[PDB]
This record gives C-alpha cells, structure tokens and sequence, in this order.
C-alpha cells in the first residue's frame, strides 16, 4: 500500500509540474509580446512632442 | 593563631541563551551526543521550468 500510494504522489507531482510550468508560459509570452512593441525612450520621447 | 585570607570570586559571564548571538543559531539539547557517530540532513529540491 505504501508502494502504491508513494507512486501516486510521484505522478501527481510530475503533473502539477506540467500545468504550473505552463502558467509560466503565459507570463513569458505576455512579457515577450510587450518587449516586441516597446521602443526605447530616446526614440519615442521626441516623437511624443 | 588562626589566620584568615581574602579571596575574590570568579567573574561570571552571561550564559548562551541570554546572549543575542543565539538569534543566529537554533538551540537543542541532545542529551547523549557522545553516542552519535554521524548526523545528516537530506534535501530534495524539485525544480519548475
């Protein structure tokens, strides 16, 4: 029983891993979308006037 | 003629729990440590991606 129930703790923690490494995928790609459309200050400041 | 003398006491010092150095260490009293051979701590660091 302690071999079974210690192997179901492996496969959940191998699969909590799978979802919670995909919530990092949101935060990566959303930040990488912002950096593709973020020109620097010195270019954009004089265009702001 | 019975002669008496003057003795000065040993100047005592603050014990270890009443010094502020024990904020840096965690104190346990292991009664029989001369029987111990080794002691270990085993970390298991899971890593997300």
């Amino acid at each position: 029983f302690t071999e079974y129930a210690g192997a179901i703790k492996t496969i959940t923690s191998a699969l909590q891993f799978g979802m919670d490494a995909l919530e990092r995928g949101l935060v990566d790609t959303v930040l990488a979308v912002k950096l593709r459309h973020a020109p620097p200050v010195f270019i954009l400041k004089t265009l702001g006037d | 003629e019975a002669l008496l003398g003057v003795y000065t006491n040993v100047v005592e010092f603050v014990k270890f729990l009443e010094t502020a150095l024990a904020a840096a260490c965690v104190n346990t009293e292991f009664k029989d440590l001369r029987r111990m051979i080794d002691g270990k701590i085993q970390f298991k660091i899971s890593m997300p991606t």
